[PDB]
C-alpha cells in the first residue's frame, strides 16, 4: 500500500539510535503542542470576533458564557507558553550534540522558529487588550528602522496610520493561516532529516546499533506526551495566570499606555538585545542575528568530534551561553536603569562572543589535546 | 603537560565507555575514506566497540574501572590511515588550482 | 587559485549581465522613481 | 489469576471488553470519589 | 532561433506586466482603506488648555498632544541650546504660540505615549524606555531618535485651534 | 464596633522594628519641618516603614476577620 | 533501511522476554547510586556557570534599589 | 517606585482552596450598595450569580431590582424595563465621559477584571481600599485627590470608599471597614475568574488521573524497554 | 537534493501518456483555483469580521473602501464557480474514460468533492445576506431529517436554536481550515 | 449618476436610506472635492459624545 508504506518508513520501521535520551522526545512534543495549539486555536475561532469595538468583548465571553471556554482559552496561552519552551530546550539540544551538522534540517528549523515567534506575536495582539495594542505599536515601530523602506512597510503592515483595526483583522488572518505553513515546513523539516536518521548523545555513528521506533520510542514519546500534559493543565487549572501578564486584562486605551511594558518571557532574550544596542537600527539587527546566529552555528564547527559528551571545555562554555541566555531574560524584564542596562550590554557582548569566537578557538583547544590537531 | 593531558583525558569521558580517541571522530568524507581503508579485524573492533559504547549509554551506565580506556594504551589507529586521506585530498585540490 | 581566477573572470562578466536584468527587474517592480 | 488472562486478557477481543466496560463504570466511581473530597477539602465553601 | 524566442520574449514582458499588476493591486489592497484615509479632520479648543497643561484628542487614531505653556515654560524653552539639543528644533520652532504648544504622543522610539508632567525635563516623559522630551517636545535624554512631531495646526482664534 | 485592623495594627505597630522605623520617619518628618525649604519628602521612609507594619498585620489580619 | 544500514561481525547479542524479567531491577538499588554517579560527573561543568548567576542576579537587584534610594546628601 | 502589596491568607490561596461563596456574596452586596456609583462592573451578569451565590428564582429578584432600557420600541427609544437575569450589571455613567466629569476626571476603571488587571490584584486592591493613610512632608496631592501608598503616584482620584460601617452585611456579619474590604476583594475576584471554583475540581481530577497514569506508562515503557535494556553484547572476532 | 528528488518525480521526469486529451488539463486547473481561491481567500480574512451586526457592513466596505477589493470579492466567487465548472468536468473525464478503477484515487477524489462541496456552503452563508441566512436553514435543517439523533445534531451545528451568530462565527473558522485539508 | 444623486437629495432621500454611500465615494464621480463637500456640510450629523459624553 503507497499510503502505509509512507507510514511504516517515517514511524514504525523507522531505524533509530538506541540510546537518544529524553532531550529527544522535545520535538515530537512540539510537534503535538502544535495540533494542541491549532485545535484550541479552532475552538477559540468559533466564537473570537476581530473587531476593535468587539474582541474584548468577545473573548471574556469565551471565558463567562461559552462552556469550556476558559479552559480551551487558557490551554491555548498556556500551550503556546509550553511550545515555547520545548522550542528553547529543542535548539539547546540541538546546539549541544552537534545535531546543526545536518545543515537543511537546522535551516528549515531556524525558518519554523521565525514562523512560530511571529505566529505568537499576532497572536498575543489579538486579544486587544492594553499590553497586546502597546506591545504591537512598539515590536511594529521596530519596523520602522529601516529608513526608506521601513516606514511606509509599517504603516503598510499597520493598513493605516497607527494599529487600529486594520491591524486586529489582518492579525487575526495571518494568525490563523501560519501554524498550517509551520505544519508543511514541519513536515519539510522531517524529510530532510530521515534522509540523514536522527543523532545521538555520544555524537558517533549509530549505525551498529538502530532498534525499531513503534515500542522503543514510541512508548516513550507517549510518556513525554503525558508528562508535558501534566505540566500544562497544572499551568492551566492550577496555576492559569502564572505566565501571562496582568494588564492585558484591561481594554486597548490608545490614550494611556500601561506604564511597565514587558515582551512575553519567550521573547525578551531579544528584547534585552534590542534595548543594549544604543543605535535603533544596530538593536534590530542584532536582534535579528539573535535568531539568525543559530543557522549560521553549523559553519562555525571546527572540532573532529560531533558531539559535547566527550568535550568538556566547549560544556563549559554551552553552560555559561546557557547561563547568560537567562540573564539576558531577566533582564528584558528589568526596567531601564542601572545597573541593568550594563549588564544587558555585557551579556549581548558575552553572548555574541561565545557563539562566533570562543566555541571555534575552544574546539581547536580540545583538539590540540588529543593530539589530533 | 604530560600529566595534564591525563587529567583531561579523564576528564573527556569517552574511556569510561570503552572507546578510542579514533573512534570519536565526527565521520566526515575524509573520515569515511580513512575508515574504509581499515582492515578487517580494526574495523570489527572499532564497530564493536561504538556499538557497546551506544549501548552503555543507552542504559546511562559506563564500564567499571579496570576496563575503562587507558590514556597511555588508547591506540591512534585511524590517524595513519588518515593522513594519507588528507594527503591524497590536498593534492588533488592544488592540482585542481593548477 | 589562477584556474578559478580564469572561471570568475569569465562568468563575472555573465554575472554582471545577471545583475543588470535584477536592476531593471527591481526598478521596474518597485517603481523606484528615483531610478 | 489464571483466570484473569484466560478470560480477560488472552483474546484481544476480551482483553477490549474488560476496558471498555471498566472504563463505563470507572467514570462513575471516580467522579463520585473525587467530588467528595473536592468538596470535603471545602466543605465549608460551596452553595450546599 | 531568433523568432521562435522573441515569441518567448514576447511572451514574457506580457505575463510580467500582468504578474507586476496583478501582485501590485494585492499590496495595494493591504495598504490604507479608502475610509482610513478620511481621518484628516480634527478640532481643538484653546480655553480648554490653561498653561502647564497637556491635552490629547486622539487625532488620527493618535495622542494628538495639546499643551500650554508658563512665563517660566517658555523661557526655559528658548533658553536650551537648540544645537545642543539632540534634535535641532528651537521650541518657537515648533510652536506658532509660546504659550501654546502642539504635539503628537508617539515616542520616536517604538511609539510609546510619552506620559505629560513627568521627566527630568518638565516636558514628557516615555515610561516605555526613557526618553525625556522637554516642554517643546524636544527629546533630551534617554534613547528616542527625533522630538515628537508638531501637525500643521492652524490657530484660528487664541479659543480654537484646527490642526488641520 | 472595632475594626479588626486596628487591634492587629496596633500589635504589629508597638513592636520597636517599627518603632524605630517610624521614628526615622520621625527624624524625617523633622528634617523636612526645619528643612521646609526644600524639595525633600518622606515618600520613601513613609513606605518602608509601612511595608513593615503591613508584612506583619497581613500577616496577622486574616485571623482576627471574619 | 534495516538490512543495510551497517556492517558488523561477529558481535553475538543476547536478550531475553520482557514478561521473563523483573520490570524494575534493583531500580532504587543502584539507581540511586548510578544518579548520583551522574551527577558528579557534569556538577562541576553546569553548576558553576549558573551559580554566578544567581549571584550577579542578586547583586543587580540590590545595586538597583540602592540608586532609587535617596541620596542623604540630598537636599541637605 | 511602588508600595508593594504583602500577601494575605486568602481562603482561596491554596492549591485546591476554592471561594468562601458568602463571602463573594457579601462582597456583591458591598459592589451594589458602595462601588456601583462609579464602577462598571460591564462583563458580569445577573444570570452569572446563579449557581455562585444566589438561587434562580433569587437572582430574579435582584434582576427584577433594576430599570434597563429597552431603546427599540415601535416608537419610543427607553421604557427601562425590570431588568432580567439575562440583564448584564447596570454601568452608572452611561457615558465614560459622564463619569469622567463626576469624577473629577477620573474613570472609575471597570471593575470586571480589576482584580486580574492589576498586579497582585487581590491584595492590591484589599491594600488601596484600605490604604488611604495620611499624605506625608512634602507631598502636594493635585485638587480632588487622595492619598494611599499603594496606588501607583499614590495619587488616586477615588475618594476612601468604605467608612467602617459603610453598608450593613444583610447575614448581619460586623460590616468593619476590612470585613468589608476583605468581602469585595473576593467578590472582585470571582468576578474576574467565575470559574475559579470549578476549575479547582478539574486539576484536582487531573492530580488523581496523572498520579495514576504515569507510573503505568512508566512502567509499560519500561517492560518495552526492559528487553534492550538487559541485551548483553559480546565480541567474538573469530 | 532530496525535495527535489520529490520533484523530479512528480512534475518533471514523471512519464505520462503522450496521447491525452485537454480534458486532463482541468484537474491541474482545479489545483490552481484551489490556491486562487485561498490567496483570494486570505485576502479577504484581513477585512472581512464575521459578526452579525458587521458582517454584510465589513462585506460592503471590502467592495468599496478597500483598494481593489471587489476585484478580490467577485475574484474568489467567480473562483468558486470555476472551480465547480473544472470539478464537473473532471468527474466527467474520470467516468467517461474508465478512470474510476484507479479506486483508491477514485475515493479520495470523492471525499474531496465532499470537502469541496461543505466548503462552498459555508462560504456562501460567510456574507449574512437574506439568501445566506436562508439557505443555512434550510440545509442545516435538512440534517434534522436524521432518525434519532437528528435535532442535536442540528442544533449543535447551529450552536443555538436557530441559525444566528453562533453559526456565522464557527462557519468562519470552518471555511476557512476546510481548503488546507482540502490541500493535503 | 449626478442628475440622480440630486433625485435622491430631494424626493427619495426622506425615507429610504443610502447607508453604504459616503459623500467621500462621490468626489472624482460627480462633484469636485468642494462641491461634495457643500453638499455634506448642508446636512448635519446628530451622534458622537462630548465632553460630558453629551
Ligand atoms: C532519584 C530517584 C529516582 C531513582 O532513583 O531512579 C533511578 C533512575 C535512574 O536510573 P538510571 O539507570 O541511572 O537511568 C535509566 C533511566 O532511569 C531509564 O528510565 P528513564 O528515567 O529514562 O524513563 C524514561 C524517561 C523519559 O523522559 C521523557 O520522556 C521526558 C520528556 C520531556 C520532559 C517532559 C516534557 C515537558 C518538559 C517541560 C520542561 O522518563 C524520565 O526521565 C522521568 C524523569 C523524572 C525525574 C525525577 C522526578 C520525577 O531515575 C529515574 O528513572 C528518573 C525517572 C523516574 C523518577
Ligand atoms: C465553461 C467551461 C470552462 C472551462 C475552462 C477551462 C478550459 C480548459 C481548456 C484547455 C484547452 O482547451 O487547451 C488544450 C488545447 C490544446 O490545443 P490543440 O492541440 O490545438 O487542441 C485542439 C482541440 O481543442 C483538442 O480537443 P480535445 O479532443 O482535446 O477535446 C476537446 C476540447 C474542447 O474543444 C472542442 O473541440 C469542444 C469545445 C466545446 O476539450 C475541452 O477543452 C473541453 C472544454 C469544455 C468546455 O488548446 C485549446 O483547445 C484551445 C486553443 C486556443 C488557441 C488560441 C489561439 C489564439
Ligand atoms: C522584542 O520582541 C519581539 C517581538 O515582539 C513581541 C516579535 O514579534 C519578534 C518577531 C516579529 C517581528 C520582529 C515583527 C513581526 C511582525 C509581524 C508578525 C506582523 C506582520 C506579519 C506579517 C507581515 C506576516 C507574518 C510574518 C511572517 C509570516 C514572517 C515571515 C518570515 C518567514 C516565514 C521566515 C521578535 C524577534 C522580538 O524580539
Ligand atoms: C539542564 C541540565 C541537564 C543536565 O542534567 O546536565 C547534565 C547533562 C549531561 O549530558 P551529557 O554530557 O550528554 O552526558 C549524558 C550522559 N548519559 O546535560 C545534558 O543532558 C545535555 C543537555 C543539552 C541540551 C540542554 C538545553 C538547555 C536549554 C538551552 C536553551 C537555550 C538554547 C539556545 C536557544 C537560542
Ligand atoms: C495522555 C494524556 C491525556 C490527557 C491528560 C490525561 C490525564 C488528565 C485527564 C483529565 C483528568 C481530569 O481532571 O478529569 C476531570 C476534568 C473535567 O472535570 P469534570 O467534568 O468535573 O469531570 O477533565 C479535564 O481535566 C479536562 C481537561 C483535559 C485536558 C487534558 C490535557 C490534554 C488536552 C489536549 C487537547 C487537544
Ligand atoms: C465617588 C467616587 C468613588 C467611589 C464611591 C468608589 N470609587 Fe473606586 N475609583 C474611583 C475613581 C475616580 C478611580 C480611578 C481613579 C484613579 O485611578 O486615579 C477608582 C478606582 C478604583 C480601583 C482601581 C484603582 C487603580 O489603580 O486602577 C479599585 C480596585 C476601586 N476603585 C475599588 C472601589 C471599591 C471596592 C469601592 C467601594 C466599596 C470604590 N472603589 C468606591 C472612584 C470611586
Ligand atoms: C516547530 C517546532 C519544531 C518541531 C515540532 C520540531 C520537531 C522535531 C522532531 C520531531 C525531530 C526529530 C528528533 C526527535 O524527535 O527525536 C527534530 C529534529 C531536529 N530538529 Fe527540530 N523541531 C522544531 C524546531 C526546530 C528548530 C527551531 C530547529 C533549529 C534550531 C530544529 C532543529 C532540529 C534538528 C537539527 C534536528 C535533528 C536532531 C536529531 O534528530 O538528532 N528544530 N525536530
Ligand atoms: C491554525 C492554528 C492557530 C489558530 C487557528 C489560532 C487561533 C487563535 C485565536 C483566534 C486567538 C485569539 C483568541 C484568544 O487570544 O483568546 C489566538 C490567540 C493566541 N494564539 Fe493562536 N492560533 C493558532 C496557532 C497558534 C500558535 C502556533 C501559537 C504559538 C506560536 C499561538 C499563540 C497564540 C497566543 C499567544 C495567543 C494569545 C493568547 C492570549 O490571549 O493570551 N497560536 N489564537
Ligand atoms: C482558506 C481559503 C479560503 C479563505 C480564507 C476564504 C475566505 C472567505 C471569506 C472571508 C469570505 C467572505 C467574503 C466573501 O463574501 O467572499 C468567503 C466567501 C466565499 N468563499 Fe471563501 N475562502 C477560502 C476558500 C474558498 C474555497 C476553496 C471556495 C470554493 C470551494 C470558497 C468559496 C467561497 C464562496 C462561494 C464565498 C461567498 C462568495 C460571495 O460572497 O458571494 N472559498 N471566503
Ligand atoms: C527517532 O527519530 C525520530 C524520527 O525519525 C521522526 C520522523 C520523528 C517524528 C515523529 C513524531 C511523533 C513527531 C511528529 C512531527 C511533527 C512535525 C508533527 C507535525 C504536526 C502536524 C499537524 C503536521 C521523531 O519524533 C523522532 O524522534 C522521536
Ligand atoms: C500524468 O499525470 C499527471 C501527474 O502525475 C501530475 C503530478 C500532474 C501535476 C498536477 C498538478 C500540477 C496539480 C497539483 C494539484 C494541487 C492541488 C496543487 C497543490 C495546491 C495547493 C493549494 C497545495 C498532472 O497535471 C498530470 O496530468 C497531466
Amino acid at each position: 500500500h503507497p499510503l502505509f508504506k509512507i507510514i511504516n518508513h517515517s514511524f514504525i520501521d523507522l531505524p533509530a539510535p538506541s540510546n537518544i535520551s529524553s532531550w529527544w522526545n522535545f520535538g515530537s512534543l512540539l510537534g503535538v503542542c502544535l495540533m494542541v495549539q491549532i485545535i484550541t486555536g479552532l475552538f477559540l475561532a468559533m466564537h473570537y470576533t476581530s473587531d476593535t469595538m468587539t474582541a474584548f468583548s468577545s473573548v471574556t465571553h469565551i471565558c463567562r458564557d461559552v462552556n469550556y471556554g476558559w479552559l480551551i482559552r487558557y490551554m491555548h496561552a498556556n500551550g503556546a507558553s509550553m511550545f515555547f519552551i520545548c522550542l528553547f530546550l529543542h535548539v539547546g539540544r540541538g546546539l549541544y550534540y552537534g545535531s546543526y551538522t545536518f545543515m537543511e534540517t537546522w535551516n528549515i528549523g531556524v525558518l519554523l522558529l521565525f514562523a512560530v515567534m511571529a505566529t505568537a506575536f499576532m497572536g498575543y495582539v489579538l486579544p486587544w487588550g492594553q499590553m497586546s495594542f502597546w506591545g504591537a505599536t512598539v515590536i511594529t515601530n521596530l519596523l520602522s528602522a529601516i529608513p526608506y523602506i521601513g516606514t511606509t512597510l509599517v504603516e503598510w503592515i499597520w493598513g493605516g496610520f497607527s494599529v487600529d483595526k486594520a491591524t486586529l483583522t489582518r492579525f487575526f488572518a495571518f494568525h490563523f493561516i501560519l501554524p498550517f505553513i509551520i505544519a508543511a515546513l514541519a513536515i519539510v523539516h522531517l524529510l530532510f532529516l530521515h534522509e540523514t536518521g536522527s543523532n545521538n548523545p555520544t555524537g558517533l555513528n549509530s549505525d551498529a546499533d538502530k532498534i525499531p521506533f513503534h515500542p522503543y520510542y514510541t512508548i516513550k514519546d507517549i510518556l513525554g506526551i503525558l508528562i508535558m500534559f501534566l505540566i500544562l493543565m497544572t499551568l492551566v487549572l492550577f496555576f492559569p495566570d502564572m505566565l501571562g501578564d496582568p494588564d492585558n486584562y484591561m481594554p486597548a486605551n490608545p490614550l494611556n499606555t500601561p506604564p511597565h511594558i514587558k515582551p512575553e518571557w519567550y521573547f525578551l532574550f531579544a528584547y534585552a538585545i534590542l534595548r543594549s544596542i544604543p543605535n535603533k537600527l544596530g538593536g534590530v539587527l542584532a536582534l535579528i542575528l539573535s535568531i539568525l546566529i543559530l543557522a549560521l552555528m553549523p559553519f562555525l564547527h571546527t572540532s573532529k568530534q560531533r558531539s559535547l559528551m566527550f568535550r568538556p571545555i566547549t560544556q563549559i562554555l554551552y553552560w555559561i551561553l546557557v547561563a547568560n541566555l537567562l540573564i539576558l531574560t531577566w533582564i528584558g524584564g528589568q526596567p531601564v536603569e542601572h545597573p541593568f542596562i550594563i549588564i544587558g550590554q555585557l551579556a549581548s557582548i558575552s553572548y555574541f562572543s561565545i557563539i562566533l569566537i570562543l566555541m571555534p578557538i575552544s574546539g581547536i583547544i580540545e583538539d590540540k589535546m588529543l593530539k589530533l590537531y | 603537560l604530560d600529566g595534564f593531558r591525563k587529567w583531561y583525558y579523564n576528564a573527556a569521558g569517552f574511556n569510561k565507555l570503552g572507546l578510542m580517541r579514533d573512534d570519536t571522530l565526527h565521520e566526515t568524507e575524509d573520515v569515511k575514506e580513512a575508515i574504509r581503508r581499515l582492515p578487517e579485524d580494526l574495523y570489527n573492533d572499532r564497530m564493536f566497540r561504538i556499538k557497546r559504547a551506544l549501548d552503555l549509554t543507552m542504559r546511562h551506565q559506563i564500564l567499571p574501572k579496570d576496563q575503562w580506556t587507558k590514556y597511555e594504551e588508547d591506540k591512534f589507529y585511524l590517524e595513519p590511515y588518515l593522513k594519507e586521506v588528507i594527503r591524497e585530498r590536498k593534492e588533488r585540490e592544488e592540482w585542481a588550482k593548477k | 587559485g589562477p584556474r578559478y581566477r580564469e572561471l570568475a573572470r569569465n562568468w563575472i562578466p555573465t554575472a554582471g549581465m545577471w545583475g543588470t536584468v535584477g536592476a531593471v527587474g527591481l526598478v521596474w517592480a518597485t517603481d523606484w522613481r528615483l531610478i | 489469576p489464571s483466570r484473569l488472562y484466560s478470560l480477560l486478557f488472552r483474546r484481544t477481543s476480551t482483553f477490549a471488553l474488560t476496558i471498555a466496560v471498566g472504563a463505563l463504570f470507572f467514570e462513575r466511581a471516580f467522579d463520585q470519589g473525587a467530588d467528595a473530597i473536592y468538596e470535603h477539602i471545602n466543605e465549608g465553601k460551596l452553595w450546599k | 532561433k531568433g523568432f521562435s524566442y522573441l515569441v518567448t520574449a514576447t511572451t514574457t514582458v506580457g505575463v510580467a506586466y500582468a504578474a507586476k499588476n496583478v501582485v501590485s493591486q494585492f499590496v495595494s489592497s493591504m495598504s490604507a482603506s479608502a475610509d482610513v484615509l478620511a481621518m484628516s479632520k480634527i478640532e481643538i479648543k484653546l480655553s480648554d488648555i490653561p498653561e502647564g497643561k497637556n491635552m490629547a484628542f486622539k487625532w488620527r487614531g493618535k495622542p494628538l498632544f495639546v499643551r500650554h505653556r508658563t512665563k517660566k515654560e517658555i523661557d526655559q524653552e528658548a533658553a536650551v541650546e537648540v544645537s545642543q539639543l539632540r534634535d535641532p528644533q528651537h521650541d518657537l520652532d515648533r510652536v506658532k504660540k509660546p504659550e501654546w504648544v502642539i504635539l503628537i504622543g508617539v515616542c520616536t522610539h517604538l511609539g510609546c505615549v510619552p506620559i505629560a508632567n513627568a521627566g527630568d525635563f518638565g516636558g514628557y516623559y516615555c515610561p516605555c524606555h526613557g526618553s525625556h522630551y522637554d516642554a517643546s517636545g524636544r527629546i533630551r535624554k534617554g534613547p528616542a531618535p527625533l522630538n515628537l512631531e508638531v501637525p500643521a495646526y492652524e490657530f484660528t482664534s487664541d479659543d480654537v485651534v484646527v490642526v488641520g | 464596633l472595632v475594626d479588626p485592623l486596628t487591634t492587629v495594627r496596633e500589635h504589629c505597630e508597638q513592636l520597636e522594628k517599627c518603632v524605630k522605623a517610624r521614628e526615622r520617619l520621625e527624624l524625617c518628618d523633622n528634617r523636612v519641618s526645619s528643612r521646609s525649604q526644600t524639595e525633600e519628602d518622606c515618600t520613601e521612609e513613609l513606605f518602608d516603614f509601612l511595608h513593615a507594619r503591613d508584612h506583619c498585620v497581613a500577616h496577622k489580619l486574616f485571623k482576627n476577620l471574619k | 533501511e534495516f538490512g543495510n544500514l551497517a556492517r558488523i561481525r561477529h558481535v553475538i547479542s543476547y536478550s531475553l522476554s520482557p514478561f521473563e524479567q523483573r520490570a524494575f531491577p534493583s531500580y532504587f538499588s543502584k539507581g540511586i547510586p548510578n544518579v548520583l554517579r551522574r551527577t558528579r560527573e557534569r556538577i562541576l561543568r553546569v553548576a558553576p556557570p549558573f551559580v554566578v548567576v544567581y549571584l550577579i542576579y542578586t547583586w543587580g537587584n540590590q545595586e538597583f534599589e540602592q540608586s532609587k534610594r535617596k541620596n542623604p546628601a540630598m537636599y541637605e | 517606585l511602588e508600595l508593594h502589596p504583602p500577601s494575605y491568607p486568602w481562603s482561596h490561596r491554596g492549591l485546591l482552596s476554592s471561594l468562601d461563596h458568602t463571602s463573594i456574596r457579601r462582597g456583591f452586596q458591598v459592589y451594589k450598595q458602595v462601588c456601583s456609583s462609579c464602577h462598571s462592573m460591564d462583563y458580569v451578569a445577573y444570570r452569572h450569580l446563579v449557581g455562585v451565590c444566589y438561587t434562580e428564582e433569587e437572582a430574579k429578584a435582584l434582576a427584577e431590582e433594576v430599570e434597563v432600557q429597552d431603546g427599540p420600541n415601535d416608537d419610543g427609544e427607553m421604557f427601562m424595563r425590570p431588568g432580567k437575569l439575562s440583564d448584564y450589571f447596570p454601568k452608572p455613567y452611561p457615558n465614560p465621559e459622564a463619569a469622567r466629569a463626576a469624577n473629577n476626571g477620573a474613570l472609575p476603571p471597570d471593575l470586571s477584571y480589576i482584580v486580574r488587571a492589576r498586579h497582585g490584584g487581590e491584595d492590591y486592591v484589599f491594600s488601596l481600599l484600605t490604604g488611604y493613610c495620611e499624605p506625608p512632608t512634602g507631598v502636594s496631592l493635585r485638587e480632588g485627590l487622595y492619598f494611599n501608598p499603594y496606588f501607583p503616584g499614590q495619587a488616586i482620584g477615588m475618594a476612601p470608599p468604605i467608612y467602617t460601617e459603610v453598608l450593613e452585611y444583610d447575614d448581619g456579619t460586623p460590616a468593619t471597614m476590612s470585613q468589608v474590604a476583605k468581602d469585595v476583594a473576593t467578590f472582585l475576584r470571582w468576578a474576574s475568574e467565575p470559574e475559579h471554583d470549578h476549575r479547582k475540581r478539574m486539576g484536582l481530577k487531573m492530580l488523581l488521573m496523572m498520579g495514576l497514569l504515569l507510573p503505568l506508562t512508566y512502567a509499560m515503557k519500561r517492560h518495552k524497554w526492559s528487553v534492550l535494556k538487559s541485551r548483553k553484547l559480546a565480541y567474538r572476532p573469530p
